[PDB]
């Protein structure tokens, strides 16, 4: 079992070998930096409809990896940067090849004696295109990749958005309710105006672990403690905070990004596209099969089968169908140009999350903040009052 | 000590909140005043995303809506105007 | 309670915010026109 | 910004004021680069977005034209990153000080400065600013802008 991923960021087929399947958790991610073009410090890759991976457990930990289950990845720069993923397609000189032949062969003419020789390149050209025809339904393999990476990002969308909700709506709820808990601590802060006379008035066993207490809790830390906790707690601070979090969370929320247009609808015509080529590449291999037997009747045919023109005639059938077969070469082509097309129009609600993402994440320090200023409130309501009481 | 029992009423309240309980600890008196101060916030954030919303929908002013027949006018005059311009440049 | 876990000292808003969620949808989709 | 402001994007906030602290109007247009930059990068964007937005409001017939330009195009990129109608109520006010029609792809620096009023003299603002005591004359012209609209 040898390593599957793509890279969801580009949905990409970037495999990996088993030669990685069981080395350390980072050497996946040195394996994407060399093997792949990405790097380690601006790149993520998480479970779809899982966890992020960690840096101990193993892939099938959350089972993923394989050629129709691998795991998702995300370059950082890839959204950090606008960087419409990139498809500079590595040198075409197969595809340049394939055009220089298939150029020649539409200008190839009849073949009187020189059947042995086409016949030679009408393999190589039925060869040539059902590797492309592979190669392209690797390709529509890929684009399906993409979208199950897209499925994995938006399963991570909803995964952080999960955390930070719990985190948010936690402390604003309780907030909502801690406003009638507010007048309660109103309260509270008039026996603390209370508990300061006190303390003034009482300079200095349990008394000891009190003390203790004390001792890291300053009286004036404890004030401004309280001052900073209601001026903050100014209630808009957060209402509109809350317009602040709901925003976040929308900014999260994209509904049309991901109900981009039914990607399994246009996937479909892709499989269909795929499917033709396929039939295409069957069709040239069943066609050099009877240039083969025609090459065998051509040879029996001193005697029985005197019928004239059957070089020219095998001739002009190979120029049809390397003809037809190019005509299928040029969707290929249309496909790997739709790969970054598509990779873009992606990359697009990408960047919409991603900075959803970055925004809620000043967010979320703001609502570490929030817990622990709500702690602090209920916290110090006890272990102060008690403090308090002298 | 009362913070993780608000903190877990209020983690257990969301969870339910979120539509993760059953409607039998409602009745809880703890419960139901959760249940209420719960959509309350829940009501509270859904106007924190919908007042911000509201605010430029007004914003988005229909003054370039207005705009859009000035390409009409604009659009064919200064093409004529850039025609004769390098026309002139030309010359 | 076992809700309340505490002494004893003693639903259609959610509603309300879905449909006040519905108009904040609706006017997300009129910003997405704008 | 690129991987370390998720939440310290507000930590250069501080910074960003500091660069408004800068001395080069040249560092001004950089700085206007960098706005677009981290509009990009974000992460402590929408109260310093909108801050940014009402100071650029004035601001916007800067007229340096490195500092004009790279003010029109932080400005586009800025219309990428919030972008949505948010653009129009935090920006489009903040924009109409600038506009002279409200004719610009926003998505665009040069049509937007094409909407903007062309920039103001720098140079009569800086004879005016090569004086010393215009603080309190500053004083007297915001006098004299209440006169213009005011009592």
């Amino acid at each position: 079992m040898k390593l599957y991923v793509f890279l969801v960021n580009t949905g990409t087929t970037l495999t990996f070998d088993t030669e990685l399947t069981v080395q350390t958790v980072a050497d996946l991610k040195h394996a994407i930096q060399s093997k792949y073009k990405i790097a380690i410090q601006h790149q993520v890759l998480v479970v779809n409809g899982g966890e992020c991976m960690a840096a101990d457990r193993r892939v099938c930990t959350y089972s993923a990896g394989t050629d129709t289950n691998p795991i998702f990845l995300f370059n950082k720069e890839m959204i950090l940067c606008d960087r419409p993923p990139a498809i500079p397609k590595t040198t075409f000189s197969t595809e340049n090849d394939m055009e220089i032949k298939v150029e020649e062969s539409l200008m190839m003419p009849a073949v009187f004696h020189t059947v042995a020789s086409r016949t030679q390149l009408a393999l190589e050209m039925y060869e040539v295109a059902k590797k492309l025809c592979s190669f392209c339904e690797g390709l529509v393999h890929d684009e399906h990749l993409q979208h199950q990476g897209w499925a994995a990002i938006m399963a991570n969308l909803e995964d952080c958005s999960n955390s930070y909700q719990k985190l948010l709506f936690k402390f604003e709820s309780i907030y909502s309710n801690y406003l009638q808990s507010i007048e309660d601590i109103k309260l509270k802060l008039t026996h603390l105006g209370t508990a300061v006379s006190v303390m003034a008035k009482i300079p200095l066993s349990l008394l000891d672990w009190i003390n203790v207490q004390d001792r890291p809790n300053d009286v004036e830390s404890l004030v401004r403690k309280c001052f900073d906790s209601m001026s903050r707690l100014d209630p808009r601070i957060i209402r509109p905070f809350i317009a602040e979090c709901r925003q976040t969370i929308a900014k999260l929320d994209n509904q049309n990004m991901k109900a981009i247009k039914g990607l399994e609808d246009r996937l479909y015509a892709l499989d269909q596209m795929i499917a033709s080529c396929g039939r295409l590449v069957n069709e040239q291999k069943e066609l050099a099969q009877g240039f083969l037997a025609n090459q065998k009747r051509a040879e029996n045919l001193k005697d029985a089968s005197v019928l004239p023109d059957l070089c020219l005639s095998h001739a002009n059938q190979l120029m049809i169908m390397l003809q037809n077969h190019r005509k299928l070469l040029d969707i290929k082509q249309k496909c790997t140009t739709a790969k970054q097309e598509l990779a873009n129009n992606l990359h697009v609600r990408l960047k919409w999350c991603c900075f959803v993402m970055l925004h809620a994440d000043q967010d979320g320090e703001k609502l570490q903040a929030l817990l622990r200023l709500v702690i602090e409130l209920l916290e110090r309501v006890k272990i102060v009052e008690a403090l308090s009481t002298v | 000590e009362n913070l993780s029992r608000r903190l877990k009423v209020t983690g257990d309240l969301f969870d339910i909140m979120s539509g993760q309980t059953d409607v039998d600890h409602p009745l809880c008196e703890e419960c139901t005043d959760t249940l209420l101060d719960q959509l309350d916030t829940q009501l509270n954030v859904t106007e924190n995303e919908c007042q911000n919303y509201k605010r430029c929908l007004e914003i988005l002013e229909q003054m370039n809506e207005d705009d859009s027949e000035q390409l009409q006018m604009e659009l064919k005059e200064l093409a004529l105007e850039e025609e004769r311009l390098i026309q002139e440049l030309e010359d | 309670c076992p809700l309340c876990n505490t002494t004893r000292r003693r639903i259609d808003k959610k509603e309300r915010l879905s449909r006040l969620k519905s108009k904040q949808e609706e006017f997300q989709k009129e910003v997405l026109k704008a | 910004a690129a991987y370390v402001g998720w939440q310290s994007s507000s930590i250069l906030k501080p910074l960003l004021q500091q660069g408004l602290s800068d001395a080069e109007e040249f560092v001004i247009v950089k700085a206007l680069y960098a706005l677009t930059c981290m509009c990009q990068l974000g992460l402590l964007q929408k109260p310093h977005v909108y801050e940014f937005a009402s100071d650029i409001a004035p601001f916007l017939c800067h007229p340096n034209l490195w500092i004009r330009y790279g003010a029109v195009g932080f400005i586009t990129v800025v219309a990428r990153q919030i972008s949505t109608a948010d653009v129009y109520c935090k920006l489009m006010p903040y924009l109409d000080p600038y506009i002279t029609q409200p004719i610009i792809q926003i998505e665009r620096k040069l049509v937007l400065l094409s909407v903007l009023k062309e920039p103001v003299s720098r140079s009569i603002f800086d004879y005016a600013l090569r004086s010393k005591d215009i603080t309190s004359l500053f004083r007297h012209l915001h006098m004299r802008q209440k006169k213009r609209n005011g009592s």
